[PDB]
């Protein structure tokens, strides 16, 4: 659905790390994602 | 015996055409995109702004 | 003579694996050679 | 990280529990068999499969849920048809005999030879997840299965996981039509027996889903598939701030904050926006005003009880996709000025709004394509006449004592209808006392 | 480089993949683009050094 | 050389601030990568108020970033100027917030709390002197509430001499995007009040008034409603950043404007705004500032100035101007309204004029007032929270984390013992 | 030079170790003719001077049949024509023959061999002993041996994995007998009796390997991968590495209080595998679970009095860590007091090695050597069984007849219950 | 001329000694196969500390590897800088430690250690001035424990002028990789109490939380927490190796921070840390290394700081800085937490300074800590060692080895005793 929010997506406030390519709305709780429990 | 070697070519060239694909994704995928992944940001394609 | 010169060579290498698999964190943890695997169940299933 | 565990009990559970993980693997890209074929390359990037699926050696995400029934077969169609290699082959847990429309054999005879299973599969599914945020538990009040083996997994839950959010999603039996003849006694008895044990317990009856396919889906002769589908676009709309991200990113720790306002009172009414059936998406403009009046019309409701008959205590709006705050205000400030949507007076405050970007993705079939949608989890008091055609069906029943003699020569004592039927009054009496207005 | 590149990997694949897709006429317009950037600014440094 | 501490709390707290950041380093010219690339010698004059310098020629914002979901420390990394701040400055905790100010003051909020000292104590004694902080949050909700208080507290204990500023979002009337927003913001403004110095209420109402009828929007979301907020941050903290004639900074506002210690409940403003169809009939001058400065239109919170008598008033200009137009103008608007203002404070408007403007903007202007009118703000939330605390709603997790009714008996005191003193220097 | 012979005794014996030395083989490329087709070796295999690698081992059996497959096998030329020893009479499964009569017969030959296998050590180890507890040589023998070891090998190892008779199941009816009779061998005579019990077994391969028919076969393999764990250190290389003694001195709390659980890890079947991610979390909690336990006793009836973690494979320190804090956090696993630290670590690099069977190339795995209280329940069912019969004196006559007398019967009952009430008095928490 | 004798005892010990080794050979300029390839005439001109001189100038380590199983010897020499020890300091046995600290103490331990004394002899005989001595070893566990304390006895009466360094690798209380562990160190403590002149406490858990909350590495492995250990060992032998102003060897660092004989018990600490994507983040200097050192996060020794007086702390800096900027922030430290240091040893805090740096930096210090804090590990062992003793868990694997019950009851008495005024002096 083409949405204001995907337009204006790598500009929003509340818009995670756009890693892939379809929906700029995916998760990517990388940065977060404390030190022992990461891969 | 001619119905079975009608779907004989069917699986025959259905296997051509998987492994066409296949390897259609390996060169949009593994090549180019990786390729691509090296591309420079906004600030450098500025001119270091 | 060149054997005990060699099992420092044999150490080395068998330690240039570990600086690679290891240091994958998707390797060490969840690790499965899909190869090796997909094998035995196409033998049990031969079996 | 925001992980919760999904188990799916009795024939209606796995069936809605089935077209739930159809939704959630076309909503986040995982093939029947397991693989995502969109992250080969470019991948350790997305991480919202993370509530829902797993991940194992062979790229494979494998569902965090448990599907169980007492009897075979149910589960047998998921072991043979398109989903065989998706789920792992011990979280489907079957018997070997049936509870057979009987709480006593799903809770107390024929339940303690797989609770102990279920709870080694539910135990090393929460050990396998870093900060579990909640069980989601699929059931119908109706079955043998379904109201004893889910009672059994409340206690037990309870004991184990007493911190842990226990959501429910489950099937009321209907006020009129129904489908068995000791539907009452179950019901009762497990709404007794799940009142002080899950933390919010959303109901759906079948006959409100019925009207709302023959209405706003033009199928006239619908089926449990449609019926799970809705059900599952539902439960998709609830978690889904826990899978993507938005403007209001709403946990379900803020839905058990907004709901309930005592801790007695935890059943809301669940509502869904667009049921079109892409012959309407041509004449309805499908606005945010359009999708919060349809939440709010005593016809999309889920259950068969008018909220006229009643009055709201808290709602949680649940947007979805193209949706602007101004447009939401408006329609929040619409709602609040029509005048047959009733407030209690001791909740001035009584919306939660949350907004995620994330719209829709429509399985093949039923529903439309929209770029909009609300869930609408509303507390109203107007369930208790929901609660009293059942209280009426299980006196009519148990005044001169029908069908006891099984579930008292399979194990259970014959207090326990007396007991459920007072706790049941209790709660309705809680509910007049609740909804009554503030006089001093 | 990337845009050639790409461009000249993508222009041979099977036959019944090769096509005039939404891939080709984007590598085409990015080299396009890339070029008229390189004459713009060609022509930008000249009048900066005069 | 002065500097402040920032601190963001919140989802709310931490989109405002990124918002805040982003407009700052437009005036100052850092890029998103933290170097700095500008045009005037006059950016890097006083650039150590919000910058630590780092190795390189990079300037590293100076801001502790907390909050208890882990979602929008990502947002925030992954925003416009998300490679901007420290890594180790986001401190978070996989949790939820839960909106309840128990959970945010009493439970794992507390835990953090520890933390997040650790991480103000390193960019607090990295210094040779502190102006003060500055704490961005949201009263109606969790973290920014229970976080933000508990900063609060902590912070004013360790620090007593130093001025703190805390842009608070109270809660809305018309509207409310969470039902315990009376719950939270009574227990939040009770240590609100006798903790901090400069408090700026921003509402919601006002903000998506000014986008309405000021701006005339079309679809406003919370990037310009926190855009509106980093306005009135811009403008504040400007005499300390930038020269001018007759400066003023947070203390010499917090003087001027806080009569008695109870009353620093302000309502700020910034008015060179128009809308682009309105753009080319203006007609800039410091006439029209102050006219669009002083209407109950651009005033950023819900409370209406014809219902008060103005305490205090500061008008921040920030332009090449006239200082006679300037005097005369704030002359003329408390002489031409005289039931508006107190008559036990004479004169009780403040100026300051900083020289440099906005990038891109030939003359600016920000408002701070204390009114009589901050009455309506906790009011209203007095009356909700009386409305839902007789009948006991929402209030068995708030007990479930560790507190007593008496502490609810005793914010709602506060609350009215704040709105008595506000009440009675509104009636001579 | 970390060498280890190993003495299988009886049918059990020679079979639990065709199965360990095949394993034993592969992992040690030696082809089934002793010819490598660098040192990772010497703890079972010797250099005969010529490329060619004999086991270090004596195969024994009171009678042929059961060895003589062996010798008419394809691992024919890969032992010594005299390391597998075989009678010519059964022990008629009777403690008696095995021990005062036909045993008598075979024990010198046995110990003659162990001295020509033991100067060939530069540094035996310890012996590893693999016998059944209901057997005639089983019992019997590895009674004579260990005792005649005892007297000789003295200040060397005697590990002892056994079958404990089955809680339900048995496939004899002298069991009780004979195992009740060989207690004070594997008390007094042993230093790490690791008793393991076909039931088990059955249930660990029918529910997590999906063999729905177990063979004997399908049950000394695992035997085999678990013995090649607590082995493993002292041959192939690895990070925190731990030998025998080590085992023992963090395992055996108190003298009389030697007999640990096994519980491998990773036992599943190259199809519910891929659906898994076997991780080190994953491996260290299965170990600690009633249902892959390998003596049908529920460790949440007891306390563990210490834990042997012997982890192999692609582990890293940070992960056994951690999985080591999450066991220390679940109310189940119940720990003595008189242990605050009760988890001794060991992390090999040496993956598992996959003998054509079941259990699937896992690259990580791990074996758990617990000290566990929960025994007392299989030494306590075993035991009403030889009450039940000692009362009607039935089947005593063999005994008799094959030369012991009835106090032998009686006291070993009385030994058994000592340990029994140690192994149940060492965990009731303390009075002062 | 001055020098340091390396010994290095148990596995722990050997490959952190092969780290250090590792490092300040590539520090100093030594190639794997032992000869000089650098740039400075500085790297030689101090290079008789730990390299003797061979023949063709192949510069061997002054240690002595010492170990009772074979096959950690067959680790190091395999070991990247493995083919340059003297193959004759390579001392070993053919037998087990067994995780014992009796059967390292009081059996072949002993009977090895007459070949140990040999070579030790010899290489402090080959010599005209030895500073001391530097030991590796593991304080749970045999060997390192076990013949460790033994060799420390010994070389302590055959040189009692000589400094003794015995950096020890302290038992944890969350996670333990071995059962007897309580029993081995309260054992060696015993001696380590009255024999050394240095002790350096280097848990396992503060390593592994530097690798986490300051590295940010996803793979703490056992080098890393080696090098992090070796990094602290050439910081403070640096100062005899690298000329500076403000020298100060092991001699002025002991007059310095051994107030009493039984005080010397440090946590270390090393602090130019930081991760790869927040190193182009920092603004490496004096005071961004005083804060990392300084933290209750970058301490080697798992016991918070904060929870008892700072006695004495040195620090050692390496690199070109000035000296205003190093002496002001060790007096900022000082005055600004008053009630962390002790007040009856006034300025506690040494400095030194040496030019050259590490590779691949500019600027880096090390933290030696005698703080009250160590208490926490002495109490812990002994709770410990308390609930094993109480029962005489695991102990008759002793008494059979030779020793008996009053040994053990000594030993945990003389911990008390250390215990003891290790409190008075953190109360005065
Ligand atoms: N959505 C959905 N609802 C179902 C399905 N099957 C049954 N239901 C509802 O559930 C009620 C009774 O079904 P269950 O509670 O599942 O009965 P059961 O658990 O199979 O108990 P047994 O018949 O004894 O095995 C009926 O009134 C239906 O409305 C289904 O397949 N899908
Ligand atoms: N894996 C495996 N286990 C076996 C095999 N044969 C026997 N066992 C185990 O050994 C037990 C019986 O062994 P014993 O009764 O002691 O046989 P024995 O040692 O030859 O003694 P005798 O009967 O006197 O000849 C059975 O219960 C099995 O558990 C086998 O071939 N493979
Ligand atoms: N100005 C502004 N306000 C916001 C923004 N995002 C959220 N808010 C306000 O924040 C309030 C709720 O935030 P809250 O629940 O406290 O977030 P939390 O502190 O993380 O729990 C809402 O009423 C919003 O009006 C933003 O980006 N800008
Ligand atoms: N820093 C560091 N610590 C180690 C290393 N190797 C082992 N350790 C620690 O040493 C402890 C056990 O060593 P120990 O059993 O005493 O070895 P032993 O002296 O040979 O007996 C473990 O808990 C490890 O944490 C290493 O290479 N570096």
């Amino acid at each position: 659905p083409e949405t204001f929010w995907i337009q204006r997506a790598p500009q929003l406030p509340g818009v995670s790390n756009i890693r892939t390519l379809d929906t700029p709305f995916r998760k990517n709780c990388s940065f977060s994602t404390p030190v022992p429990l990461s891969l | 015996e001619q119905s079975l070697r009608n779907l004989e070519d069917t699986r025959m060239n259905l296997e051509k055409d998987l492994a066409v694909k296949t390897n259609s994704l390996f060169i949009n995928r593994q090549k180019c995109m990786t390729h691509r992944a090296c591309y420079p940001t906004v600030l450098q394609l500025a001119g270091y702004q | 003579d060149p054997k005990e010169a060699a099992a420092i060579e044999a150490r080395r290498n068998r330690e240039k694996e570990r600086q690679s698999r290891f240091l994958n964190v998707r390797t060490r943890v969840m690790g499965v050679d899909v190869e090796a695997l997909n094998s035995q169940v196409e033998e049990r299933k031969l079996q | 990280q925001r992980e919760c565990i999904s188990v799916h009990v009795g024939q209606a559970g796995v069936q809605i529990g089935n077209a739930c993980w159809e939704l959630y693997c076309l909503e986040h890209g995982i093939q029947p068999d397991g693989q995502m074929p969109s992250d080969k390359t470019i991948g350790g990037g997305d991480d919202s499969f993370n509530t829902f699926f797993s991940e194992t050696g062979a790229g494979k995400h494998v569902p965090r849920a448990v599907f169980v029934d007492l009897e075979p077969t149910v589960i047998d169609e998921v072991r043979t048809g398109t989903y065989r290699q998706l789920f792992h082959p011990e979280q489907l847990i079957t018997g070997k005999e049936d509870a057979a429309n009987n709480y006593a054999r799903g809770h107390y005879t024929i339940g303690k030879e797989l609770i102990d299973l279920v709870l080694d599969r539910i135990r090393k599914l929460a050990d396998q997840c870093t900060g579990l945020q909640g069980f989601l538990i699929f059931h119908s009040f109706g079955g043998g299965t379904g109201s004893g083996f889910t009672s059994l997994l409340m206690e037990r839950l309870s004991v184990d996981y007493g911190k842990k959010s226990k959501l429910e999603f489950s099937i009321y039996p209907a006020p009129q039509v129904s489908t068995a003849v000791v539907e009452p006694y179950n019901s009762i008895l497990t709404t007794h027996t799940t009142l002080e044990h899950s933390d919010c317990a959303f109901m759906v009856d079948n006959e409100a889903i019925y009207d709302i396919c023959r209405r706003n889906l033009d199928i006239e002769r619908p089926t449990y598939t449609n019926l799970n589908r809705l059900i599952s676009q539902i439960v998709s709309s609830i978690t889904a701030s826990l899978r993507f991200d938005g403007a209001l990113n709403v946990d379900l720790t803020e839905f058990q904050t907004n709901l309930v306002p005592y801790p007695r009172i935890h059943f809301p009414l669940a509502t869904y926006a667009p049921v079109i059936s892409a012959e309407k998406a041509y004449h309805e403009q499908l606005s945010v005003a359009e999708i919060t009046n349809a939440c709010f019309e005593p016809a999309n409701q889920m259950v068969k009880c008018d909220p006229r008959h009643g009055k709201y205590m808290a709602c949680c709006l649940l947007y979805r996709g193209d949706v602007v705050p101004k447009d939401v205000n408006a329609a929040i400030a619409a709602i609040k000025t029509k005048r047959s949507i009733q407030f209690v007076d001791w909740c001035p405050t009584g919306f939660k709004v949350g907004i995620n970007y994330q719209p829709p993705t429509v399985v093949p079939g039923d529903l439309a394509k929209v770029q909009r949608a609300v869930c609408m989890l509303s507390n109203t008091t107007a369930i208790a006449e929901a609660w009293a055609r059942l209280d009426h069906k299980f006196d009519l029943m148990y005044a001169k004592r029908a069908f006891v003699h099984w579930y008292v020569g399979e194990g259970m004592e014959e207090g326990e209808f007396s007991e459920a039927r007072e706790d049941m009054a209790a709660l309705e009496k809680d509910y007049e006392e609740v909804g009554m207005d503030s006089v001093e | 480089s990337i845009a050639t590149d790409n461009l000249q990997c993508q222009e041979r694949r099977q036959h019944p993949d090769l096509v005039r897709d939404w891939v080709e006429m984007e590598l085409l317009k990015e080299a396009e683009l890339i070029r008229n950037i390189q004459e713009l600014l060609k022509r930008t440094i000249m009048q900066a050094v005069n | 050389m002065r500097e402040i501490v920032h601190l963001q709390a919140g989802q709310c707290g931490n989109q405002i601030g990124a918002k805040f950041w982003e407009v700052i380093s437009d005036e100052h010219g850092i890029d998103p990568t933290g170097t700095y690339h500008g045009d005037s010698d006059l950016q890097l004059e006083r650039i150590n108020v919000y910058y630590n310098e780092a190795t390189g020629g990079k300037y590293v914002p100076r801001a502790v970033l907390v909050d208890l979901e882990p979602g929008t420390m990502d947002s925030v990394r992954s925003g416009p100027f998300g490679q901007i701040f420290r890594p180790d400055n986001f401190v978070f905790g996989q949790s939820g917030a839960g909106n309840n100010w128990a959970k945010g003051h009493y439970t794992e909020g507390a835990e953090l709390v520890d933390s997040v000292l650790d991480v103000v104590r390193k960019e607090a004694e990295s210094c040779d002197c502190l102006q003060g902080f500055q704490l961005t949050h949201s009263l109606g909700g969790g973290t920014g509430s229970g976080m933000g208080t508990l900063l609060i507290s902590k912070i004013r204990e360790e620090y007593p001499d130093r001025i703190m500023n805390t842009f608070s979002v109270v809660p809305s009337p018309k509207v409310s995007d969470t039902v315990v927003e009376p719950y939270n913001a009574t227990l939040s403004v009770h240590q609100l009040v006798e903790n901090t110095d400069e408090t700026y209420c921003i509402d919601n109402e006002a903000l998506y008034d000014i986008c309405f009828r000021t701006l005339k929007l079309t679809t406003p979301t919370y990037g310009d409603l926190n855009h509106l907020v980093s306005a009135t941050m811009s403008g504040v903290t400007t005499c300390l950043r930038f020269p001018g004639q007759l400066n003023a900074d947070l203390r010499k506002l917090a003087v001027n404007m806080v009569p008695f210690p109870r009353l620093h409940f302000f309502m700020p403003g910034f008015a060179p705004l128009t809308s682009r169809g309105s753009q080319q009939y203006r007609a800039l001058t410091v006439p029209e500032l102050t006219q669009q400065m002083f209407d109950a239109k651009n005033m950023m919170a819900a409370c209406d100035p014809r219902h008060g008598r103005y305490l205090t008033v500061a008008a921040v200009f920030r332009g090449r101007m006239s200082m006679k137009e300037v005097d005369e103008q704030m002359l003329n608007v408390q002489n031409k309204n005289s039931s508006y203002f107190v008559e036990w404070i004479p004169n009780n408007v403040k100026t300051a004029v900083c020289d440099i403007p906005p990038r891109g903007l030939k003359m600016s202007a920000t408002f701070i007032g204390n009114s009589t009118a901050i009455q309506e703000l906790f009011k209203r939330i007095s009356e909700q929270f009386t409305a839902m605390f007789r009948r006991k709603a929402f209030l068995h997790w708030y007990t479930g984390e560790g507190m007593d009714e008496m502490e609810f008996t005793e914010a709602e005191s506060n609350m009215n013992d704040l709105g008595n003193p506000v009440v009675t220097r509104g009636a001579c």
